[PDB]
C-alpha cells in the first residue's frame, strides 16, 4: 500500500526487484519468515529523487505485524543506514518474526533519505494465532535475558506518574482558593503583593528543593542499578558489496515504445542480437513490480503476487529461437490488467515520459540473461 | 450564524445586570465548547496524522448579546477566532461591570 | 448582578472551573501542534532520545508556550503554574496519543514510543518566577536550569535502554534494537548547556510575545 | 597533540599512515627534515566527517617552529588544497627547515574541509641552535631576493603607525576642550550649534582632504615601486597521482573483534588464506597510529615513536607460516599501553563501534602484503 | 555583594551635595574599574583563544548609595551588566544635580 500514489516514472526508474522468494506465507506467532532476492539500482536515477547514498533497506507492512530480525545487503547485516551506488546489484535478505495475526500485505522496500521510500511488491501472508504468545528475548552484555514486549514498561510509568503528580499537587495547592477574578481585581487595584504569603514560599522553596533532589538522587539510583551503558548506535555504512555479475551476451536496443491512452497494455520495437553461444527466447519483462510473461518460453514457481504476475502478458510477434550473431527486429506487448490497476497508465501525468525495465532471455538449457532496456515512452490517442 | 447574528439585542446600553450575568455565563459555556472543540481539532487529530463554526459563533454571541464587548472589534479576540489570555480578561472584565467586582470586593475580607 | 453577598464567591468559583477548561484545552493544542510542527517526528522513538540532538532541540523549542503562559499569569492574576500547566497538557495531549493512537492502533510497544519528561523544568521555571518576582531572574537562573535538568530528569527512563547487547554480530543498545525490530517508515553536558543557554534568549523573546498576546484592545 | 581526544573510531576509520620516514631526529637551525610516507584513505570513511575532496596537507607542531618547505603528494607539488579519493593510497613527502630551538612534536596531518584536522604519529625532533641565525631568502621574478623573515615589516610598521597617530591627532584636537558635560548641558538647554566653530570646520575639511590625497598618493607611489603584482594563488588542485599497487594475495576475514573494559589490549578471531605462492606470517597490525608487532616476524628499523610501537604486542595464536592455498582461523591480540595512553579504550562512548586497520604479512624472502581489515569491535565487561 | 547591598543609605531623600558627589566619584571609579575588566576580559582572552562581579557591584553602589539611580531598574544599565553610552549619560545627568549644571553653567562664560 501507497505505491500506486507515486509517480509512474518514479516507480520504473529507481530499482528493480527481482529474484525474490518468500519461504512462508502462512505462519504462526513467533515463527519467522524470510524475503530473499536482489535488487538493481537504476543508472538514469531521477533528479528529483536524491541519489541512494543513505538508504535504508525496510519492510512495509501496517504497523509492526511483523518485527524484524535480521536485513542483510550481501550478506553483511545492515541495521543502519548504507550507501548503495548506481548501476550496481544487490543481494538482500530480510528475516521478519510474527507478531500480530491476520493477513497483511508485505513489501520490500528502500527509504531514501532526500526521496522518501521506493517500495517494491507486496506478499499477502497470513498470520495465525494470538498476540499474547509473542516473545522478543535479547540478551545483553551485562548477561541478562530481557523481554523487549515489556522491557522498562513499569519503569516508564512509574517516572511519567511520578511528575504528574507532582505537577498536579503544585497546580492544585494553588487551585484551593479562588483563582480567577478575585486576583484579577486585587493585582490593578493595589494589593498584588499579599497575594503570596510566607507559607507559599515556604511551599515553593520546598518544591524547587524536592526537585532538584529528587532528579539527581533518582540519575545517582539510575547510575548505580545500570553501570554499563552505551550511546545510541548510529552512522551510514558505506563498503556494501554489490553482486558481481557477468555481461549480458544479449543486446537489445528499443527502436520505440508506445502505450495507448486509454488502455492496458504498451508496446515496443526491439532490435535483439544473441553475441552467445546458445539460442536465446525472450520470456518475461518486468517494468515496476509487474512481471509480463510469455508461457511458451517461462512459466513462475516462486510464488509471485498473482495482482503482480501477467503470467500471460507478454506477446513477442516473432518468439522463435535466436540464433548464436543472429539479430531480430521484433514487436513486443506487454499487456495486463495491473498496467490499470497499479496506475502504470498514469504516466501521461508525469513530466518524463520514459520508461525502464529488465528483459529476461532464457537458453534451450534455461541459462538466464538480464538485460535493461529504457527509452522514451509515448502516448497514442488517435 | 444566522440565527445568532440577526438576534442581536437593539436596546444593549440599558440591560438588567442578572440577564447581562445570564449572558456572561452563556458566552462563557460558547468559550467552554470552543475550547473542547480546539482540543479535539488538534491535539488528537493532528496526531492522528503523526472550532471556526464554535469561535465565529461566540465572536457573534460576545458582540451582540453582550456589553463591554459592543466597543468594536475585540483584538485579541479576533486572533483567537481566525488565528485566548486577552480573551479571557476581557471576558472577565465583562464579569465584573454588574455587582461582580464591587460585591465580590466586598467578600475579600470574609470568603477571601 | 447577584443578589446575596456569599452567592459572588459561589458564582466566581462556578468561572473558576470553567476558565481553567477554557486555559487548558487551548494551551493543550495549540501546544501540541507547536511541539509536532516544530520537531518533526523526533520525540516518537526511543532510537531518537540521543544525547546531541534530542537534549539540545527539545527544551529550546518546548520553553515557548511555557515562557508566554508564565509572564500573562504571574503579571495579571499572580498565579504561578503557568508552566506547570503547559506541561501537564502538551504531557497529557501526547500521553493519551502514544497509549490510543500508537499503542491502541499501530501496536507500537509503549516502552518503544514513550514521550519525554518535561515536569521538573517547569516546576523550576514557577518556582523560580513565585520566590524572586522579576522575569530577568527568571530568565537567567529558571530558564538554564529548565535546559540543564531534562536529560538528568528523563534519565531514569532512558538508561536502562542504553544497555549493550551484541546483536547478530554488531553492538547494539536496547533502545536500537527496539528501532530495528519494530518497524515504522562528553556529549550530553554540551548539549545541556547548549540548550540551556538557548533557552535563555527564547525565553526572553516569548516573554514579550505572550506580551503581546496579553493585551486587551479593541478595533473600529 | 590534539589526536587523543578526538574519537577513536574516527582514528581508525579515516586515514591510515605507513611506511612512514624521517630523516633526521635532531637537527639545527637553517637546516631541513624530511618526511615521507605513505597514507590510505579509508573507504568506509564516516559519515560525520566531510569526504576529503577539499584536503591539504599539513603539518602539526606547535606554531612555526619549523617552516614547511616543500610538500609532495604523489611527486607533486601541492601547495594549495587537493582532491583525494576514497579508497587509494598515496605517496607524500613534507620537507621542513629548523626555525626555533627546542624539542618539538611533529605531526603530518590532513585538514580536511568539513572534518578538521586527521593527526597521524607525531616523533620529537630536537632543534638545537638560536632564531636569530634563521633565514628564509626567496628570489621573486622581478630579480630580488628578500629575506621572508623581516620583508615588508618596516613598511607595516610605518603604515599602521601613521594612521594611528592621525587618528589620535584627530581626537586630541577636540580632547583639549572640555569634553563631557558641558558640551551634555549645552546640546539639551539650546546652543548645540556653538560647538562647533569655523576653525573646526576648516580642520576636518583639511583632515578630509589630506586623508584621501595621502591615499591615493600612497597608492600610487606603492604601484610606481611595485609595478608587477599577481593576485593570491589558491584553487584545489585536483589530479592527484594515486600510487597504483598490486592486489594483496591475502585474504582476512575478521570472525568478531572484542575488547575488554577495562583493560589495554583487543582482541581478534581472523581466517587468513594465502592466494600467493610463498609462506606468510603475520608481523604488525596498525590500527590508530599504534603498530603492534610481532618479535619472531618483524622488527622495526624506521625509527618509529616509541609511545606508539609495540614492538611485542601482538600475539598470534598459530604463527607458524602460512603455506599457498592453506586457510587458517587464528586469535590474534594487539596488546600495549597505548591502547590506554592514546584512548582506543574510550571507542566505548563512540556511536559507532567499529574498526578498521591495515594487517602486514611477510613472506620468507621479506616481501610484505599489506591487508585492510575492518569490523564491528564488540566491548566485554563480565 | 552582601557587603555593598545590606550598607544602603536610608535617608537618601536628604543627602548633602559634596557627600552626593564623592559617592558620584566612587561610582565612577568602579565603573572605569568595570572598563578596564571588560576590555581584560574581552579584548585580550578571547583572542588568546583566536567582570559580572564588578559591573553587578557598581550596579549595586549606583543603586544604593546614589541618587537619581533609585528611581528604579535603569534600563541601559541592567542591559550593560547583564548583556554604557546610556550609562554615562545617567552617570553624567546624576553628575549634573547638586551644583554642576547650574555653576559649570555659569563657567561657561570664563573657562568654556
Ligand atoms: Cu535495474
Ligand atoms: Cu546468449
Ligand atoms: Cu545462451
Ligand atoms: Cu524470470
Ligand atoms: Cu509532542
Ligand atoms: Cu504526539
Ligand atoms: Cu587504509
Ligand atoms: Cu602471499
Ligand atoms: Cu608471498
Ligand atoms: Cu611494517
Amino acid at each position: 500500500h501507497g505505491e500506486k500514489s507515486q509517480a509512474a516514472f518514479m516507480r520504473m526508474r529507481t530499482i528493480h526487484w527481482y529474484d525474490l522468494s518468500w519461504s512462508k506465507e502462512k505462519v504462526k506467532i513467533n515463527e519467522t519468515v524470510e524475503i530473499k532476492g536482489k535488487f538493481h539500482v537504476f543508472e538514469g536515477w531521477p533528479e528529483t529523487v536524491d541519489e541512494p547514498d543513505v538508504a535504508f533497506l525496510n519492510v512495509g507492512m501496517p504497523g509492526p505485524v511483523f518485527i524484524r530480525k535480521e536485513s542483510y545487503i550481501g550478506g553483511q547485516l545492515v541495521p543502519r543506514s548504507v550507501r548503495l551506488e548506481i548501476g550496481k546489484t544487490y543481494d538482500f535478505r530480510v528475516v521478519l518474526k510474527a507478531r500480530r495475526p491476520g493477513d497483511w500485505h508485505v513489501h520490500t522496500m528502500m527509504n531514501v533519505q532526500g526521496g522518501g521510500p521506493i517500495i517494491g511488491p507486496g506478499k499477502w501472508i497470513t498470520v495465525e494465532g494470538s498476540m499474547s504468545e509473542f516473545r522478543n528475548p535479547v540478551t545483553t552484555l551485562t548477561g541478562q535475558t530481557v523481554d523487549l514486549e515489556n522491557y522498562n514498561e513499569g519503569n516508564t510509568y512509574f517516572w511519567h506518574a511520578f511528575w504528574f503528580a507532582i505537577g498536579v499537587a503544585w497546580i492544585g495547592y494553588w487551585s484551593r482558593r479562588p483563582i480567577f477574578i478575585p486576583r484579577l481585581l486585587m493585582v490593578d487595584a493595589g494589593r498584588a503583593d499579599e497575594l503570596v504569603s510566607a507559607t507559599d514560599r515556604k511551599v515553593a522553596m520546598g518544591f524547587l528543593a524536592a526537585t532538584i533532589l529528587i532528579v539527581v538522587m533518582a540519575m545517582s539510583s539510575a547510575n548505580s542499578k545500570y553501570p554499563i551503558t552505551i550511546p545510541l548506535q548510529a552512522g551510514t555504512m558505506r563498503g556494501m558489496k554489490p553482486l558481481e555479475l557477468p555481461a549480458p551476451t544479449v543486446s537489445v536496443k528499443v527502436e520505440d515504445a508506445t502505450y495507448r491512452v486509454p488502455g492496458r497494455a504498451m508496446r515496443m520495437k526491439l532490435t535483439i542480437t544473441n553475441h552467445g553461444n546458445s539460442p536465446i527466447r525472450l520470456g518475461e519483462f518486468y517494468t515496476a513490480s509487474v512481471r509480463f510473461l510469455d508461457s511458451d518460453v517461462y512459466k513462475d514457481t516462486t510464488g509471485y503476487p498473482e495482482d503482480l504476475l501477467a503470467e500471460d502478458g507478454l506477446s513477442v510477434s516473432d518468439n522463435s529461437p535466436l540464433a548464436p550473431g543472429e539479430t531480430r527486429t521484433v514487436d513486443v506487448t506487454a499487456s495486463d490488467a495491473a498496467w490499470e490497476v497499479y496506475r502504470l497508465s498514469d504516466i501521461i501525468y508525469d513530466p518524463d515520459s520514459r520508461f525502464a525495465g529488465l528483459l529476461f532471455f532464457f537458453d534451450a538449457t534455461g541459462n538466464r540473461q538480464v538485460v535493461q532496456i529504457d527509452a522514451p515512452l509515448i502516448p497514442s490517442f488517435m | 450564524w444566522g440565527y445568532l447574528w440577526k438576534t442581536r439585542d437593539r436596546n444593549l446600553a440599558a440591560l438588567t445586570p442578572r440577564e447581562e450575568l445570564r449572558r456572561n455565563f452563556t458566552h462563557l459555556v460558547w468559550l467552554v465548547a470552543y475550547a473542547w472543540a480546539i482540543y479535539w481539532g488538534a491535539s488528537y487529530f493532528t496526531e492522528q496524522d503523526g472550532y471556526i463554526i464554535t469561535g465565529f459563533a461566540a465572536f457573534i454571541y460576545a458582540k451582540t448579546r453582550l456589553p463591554f464587548f459592543a466597543k468594536g472589534i475585540s483584538l485579541p479576540y479576533l486572533v483567537l477566532v481566525v488565528g485566548v489570555m486577552g480573551t479571557l480578561t476581557q471576558t472577565f472584565y465583562s464579569f465584573a461591570q454588574g455587582g461582580l467586582g464591587q460585591s465580590l470586593c466586598e467578600a475579600v475580607d470574609e470568603g477571601l | 448582578a447577584v443578589r446575596s453577598h456569599a452567592e459572588a464567591v459561589q458564582v466566581s468559583r462556578t468561572i473558576d472551573w470553567m476558565a481553567l477548561f477554557v486555559v487548558f484545552f487551548v494551551i493543550v493544542g495549540s501546544y501540541h501542534i507547536h511541539a509536532m510542527l516544530t520537531m518533526g517526528d523526533w520525540d516518537f522513538w526511543s532510537d531518537w532520545k540521543d544525547r546531541r540532538l534530542w537534549v539540545t532541540v527539545t527544551p529550546i523549542v518546548l520553553v515557548t508556550f511555557p515562557a508566554a503562559v508564565q509572564s500573562y499569569l504571574w503579571e495579571r492574576y499572580r498565579l504561578p503554574w503557568g508552566a506547570t500547566v503547559c506541561v501537564l497538557g502538551l504531557l497529557l495531549g501526547e500521553w493519551i496519543n502514544r497509549y490510543f493512537n500508537f499503542w491502541g492502533w499501530t501496536y507500537f510497544p509503549i516502552n518503544f514510543v514513550f514521550p519525554a519528561s518535561l515536569v521538573p523544568g517547569a516546576i523550576i521555571l514557577d518556582t523560580v518566577l513565585m520566590l524572586s518576582g522579576s522575569y530577568l531572574f527568571t530568565a537567567i537562573v529558571g530558564a538554564m536550569g529548565w535546559g540543564l535538568i531534562f536529560y538528568p530528569g528523563n534519565w531514569p527512563i532512558i538508561a536502562p535502554l542504553h544497555v549493550p547487547v551484541e546483536y547478530n554480530g554488531m553492538l547494539m543498545s536496547i533502545a536500537d534494537i527496539q528501532g530495528y525490530n519494530y518497524v515504522r517508515t562528553d556529549v550530553a553536558p554540551v548539549s545541556a548547556f547548549f540548550s540551556a543557554f538557548m533557552s535563555i534568549l527564547i525565553y526572553f523573546m516569548w516573554h514579550f510575545i505572550g506580551r503581546w498576546f496579553s493585551n486587551e484592545r479593541f478595533l473600529q
